[PDB]
């Protein structure tokens, strides 16, 4: 159930709630994981940040290759990886490490996690979505047509397919009784093609869409997605993947997109970053004017990092490549990153989202 | 007499088991005690908060490679080594000479101190005991080391070597003008040979320091002399201070030199958690889907959230992840062995404690190490 509190310049403000007792606030974002952890976040770690999102995202890239496992396991991956009662999205990619492109057939798609490619039938991605028991999990879909309106139209097709035959597989299945399948627009940039995407994938009893394809991002791929959204019906939550820089998080919020992967913090950590713009841009903590800073990485900071360390400390552990270095900016780039979302859903509140933008652009 | 920083809270009757306190500027710490290294946790991840909630209240800092990076002069400016790294409990650091420090950076020891070497034929640093001194007082440290000629070794250089550390002890005390504010350990010398041994015993126990170390040990040495040199040592230490056995840390040493006398101990990947029957080698085909936890009643982070089967996943396919896991629960493994030694002691069970631990980890008497049984047995603790 998803109920809207406000629609303020195409912006969606609400919630969906019954996930059945939880809760997730829209505009938001899904927490980032790699192979079934917030990557260098622990449990214990994760709880102490504040504004954790209401859903964790998983990635099938990551996730197929222990198939035998977690079907032995039972009980579905959110049990097995120790995080029995989060909420779970199931995304066919990793937006980080997506893997070689054209392995797609009308037949199946290919995703690749440590080791070998694992090539999934319908069949063998709904085997595999019966181990995991996701919450919610993105369709089999053709994503690679803008990686020509032949390849285009195709892309349509092949994801309509692949939508009915995992929908009647799905109504065959005990276990994914209790899942939500998100339909997944394609089309590429072929404008006909995404609104019979967007037309005929509404037409579905889907838990909500996935805007694929449109990663960077182009004014002409926003006029697209605008197009998109005017098509799709307003009580589903709308998800995009491999957007998540806050500038272009806001133009899509401003064309109708309600959930956004949180990678982009997770960049940041890897190269040895820490968000620093204001929300009411990053600095890169191996700089040699942080050896003697003891500063906090951004004052007034709550997270436990910035409360508790300082910007010389982090930069002495990047230094000597030490792991604690990889856990203190990833728990600050979160909490940033989920204060900033927090700040989105307030200036809606407030009619002041144009003024947030403004600030937020004038930092990159 | 200065101020004794420890007090005896049990002693057992038949053996030499201890269980103490230790005051010390930033808590007081029991006893006998584990002492992980700090950035061998912080390198696998570990947080202060995650440390602390293990219990440890007290860790290692190894002084040549803070003495590195970031240096001394970084350490100073960020109020000592608890601020810099965020640790509020107590610390204790070594002089800087010897511990992971590799021979190819080392020349040969004179009166005036350790020598450095820099890379392809550059020039030479002195590590002097005043300097090593003035190096720890900068970090701050709650327990000091003094500066120590260490050598591995037989023939004169052992006598030397042992001579040469009680001059350099009496260096390190002039030198500390804070004792107030931090413990200097000396550290007992002399290698395998008792003669030596029992002369430096005799000589540095004559100085005033609050604790001392027994340096020399866990070489390529047999067990048999191994701990009949720490017995040596234990029973010419003085009973009403510490005695701090440095690299020993497998579980079976950590109990028996807990029986003949020791109160402090240190000691530095491959899929291997330990448990009370040794340690189980996660990477083993047989844990891919075996959905118990490493240890049930291990009270660790990684033993309340994580099956074998999801840590044997990652060992594969998520390495780093895995590594932290195992590291938490390996140094939880630690913390609650010597936990459950002190309990026993209190409690006035310690032999019972120890017969339950080697049945645990061996099984019958006759198979239990020959060393272990012996070394208990010139305690009064029978199998
Ligand atoms: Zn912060
Ligand atoms: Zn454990």
């Amino acid at each position: 159930k998803l109920s809207l509190i406000k629609v303020v310049n195409g912006c969606r403000l609400g919630k969906i709630q019954n996930l059945g007792d939880c809760t997730v606030d829209i505009p938001g974002c899904l927490l980032y994981t790699r192979t079934g952890s917030a990557p260098h976040l622990t449990h214990q770690t994760l709880r102490n940040i504040h504004g954790v999102p209401g859903i964790a995202q998983l990635t099938l890239s990551s996730l197929a290759e222990h198939h035998e496992v977690l079907a032995e396991y039972k009980k579905g991956v959110g049990s097995f990886i120790g995080m029995p009662e989060s909420l779970f999205y199931c995304s066919l990619h990793d937006p980080v490490t997506p893997g070689p492109a054209g392995y797609v057939t009308s037949k199946s798609v290919s995703v690749w996690g440590f080791g070998g490619r694992v090539e999934m039938t319908v069949s063998k991605f709904m085997a595999i979505q019966e181990a995991l028991q996701p919450d919610w999990f993105q369709c089999l879909s053709d994503g690679e047509a803008s990686c020509s309106i032949k390849r285009a139209r195709k892309s349509v097709d092949r994801s309509l397919l692949f939508l009915d035959s995992c929908l009647r597989l799905q109504e065959e299945s005990e276990v994914l009784q209790k899942s939500v399948i998100i339909g997944v627009i394609e089309g590429g940039d072929v404008m006909e093609e995404r609104l019979r995407s967007a037309r005929e994938t509404a037409k579905r009893p889907v838990g909500g869409f996935l805007l694929d394809g449109f990663q960077g991002v182009t004014e002409t791929r926003l006029h697209l997605l605008s197009s998109v959204t005017a098509e799709l019906p307003e009580d589903k939550p709308r998800l995009i993947c491999g957007v998540s820089r806050p500038d272009e998080v806001l133009e899509c919020i401003e064309r109708g997109v309600d959930l956004f992967e949180s990678f982009f913090p997770y960049q940041v950590t890897e190269r040895g970053c820490a968000l620093t713009f204001t929300f009411d841009f990053e600095i890169n903590l191996k700089e040699k004017k942080y050896q003697e800073d003891f500063d906090p990485l951004v004052r007034g900071c709550s997270c436990y990092c910035c409360k508790n360390h300082t910007r010389a400390y982090i930069h002495h552990l990047l230094m000597t490549n030490e792991l604690l270095a990889g856990v203190l900016l990833m728990m600050h780039n979160f909490e940033h990153y989920f204060g900033f979302f927090c700040s989105i859903r307030e200036a809606l509140k407030n009619d002041t989202l144009a003024q947030l933008k403004e600030l937020i652009c004038r930092q990159m | 007499s200065a101020p004794r920083i420890m007090r005896l809270v049990a002693e057992c009757s038949r053996s030499g088991a201890r269980a103490g306190e230790l005051r010390l500027p930033h808590g007081t710490v029991a006893t006998p005690v584990f002492m992980p290294v700090g950035t061998q946790a912080t390198m696998k991840g570990i947080t202060t908060e995650q440390l602390d909630s293990l219990g440890c209240r007290i860790c290692l800092g190894n002084t040549y490679h803070l003495g590195l990076r970031p240096g001394p002069e970084l350490i100073r400016k960020a109020q000592g080594l608890h601020g810099f790294m965020n640790w509020p409990h107590n610390l204790l650091t070594d002089s800087g000479g010897f511990q992971m420090v590799s021979l190819f950076s080392l020349s040969e020891v004179t009166e005036e101190g350790v020598h450095f070497r820099s890379p392809y034929d550059g020039e030479e640093t002195l590590l002097s005991p005043e300097r090593s001194v003035e190096i720890q007082n900068a970090l701050g440290s709650d327990i000091i080391m003094q500066l120590d000629h260490v050598v591995s070794v037989t023939g004169p250089l052992v006598e030397e070597a042992m001579h040469r550390s009680v001059r350099w002890l009496d260096r390190c005390i002039a030198a500390h003008k804070h004792p107030d504010k931090q413990n200097l350990f000396a550290i007992i010398q002399g290698g395998l040979n008792a003669d030596l041994r029992t002369t430096c015993l005799k000589e540095m126990t004559k100085r005033d320091v609050p604790g001392f170390a027994i340096g020399g040990l866990s070489g390529g040495e047999s067990k048999a002399q191994f701990w009949k040199m720490v017995a040596l040592s234990t029973s010419m230490l003085p009973k009403d201070k510490p005695r701090y056995l440095m690299g020993v840390g497998y579980a079976t040493d950590l109990v028996v030199c807990v029986a003949l006398g020791c109160d402090m101990f240190d000691c530095v990947r491959f899929g291997s958690a330990l448990v009370p029957t040794g340690n189980l080698q996660l990477k083993k085909k047989q844990y891919a889907k075996d959905f118990s936890p490493i240890n049930p009643e291990c009270p660790c982070p990684t033993c309340q959230t994580h099956s074998r089967a999801f840590l044997h996943a990652l060992l594969h396919s998520d390495n780093t992840t895995a590594l932290h896991h195992l590291t938490v629960h390996n140094i939880a493994y630690q913390l609650q062995l010597l936990s459950a030694v002190r309990s026993s002691i209190l409690e006035q069970r310690f032999p019972d404690f120890v017969r339950n631990f080697m049945r645990t980890m061996y099984g019958d008497h006759s198979l239990c190490p020959a060393w272990a049984v012996e070394a208990l047995a010139s305690v009064g603790i029978m199998l």
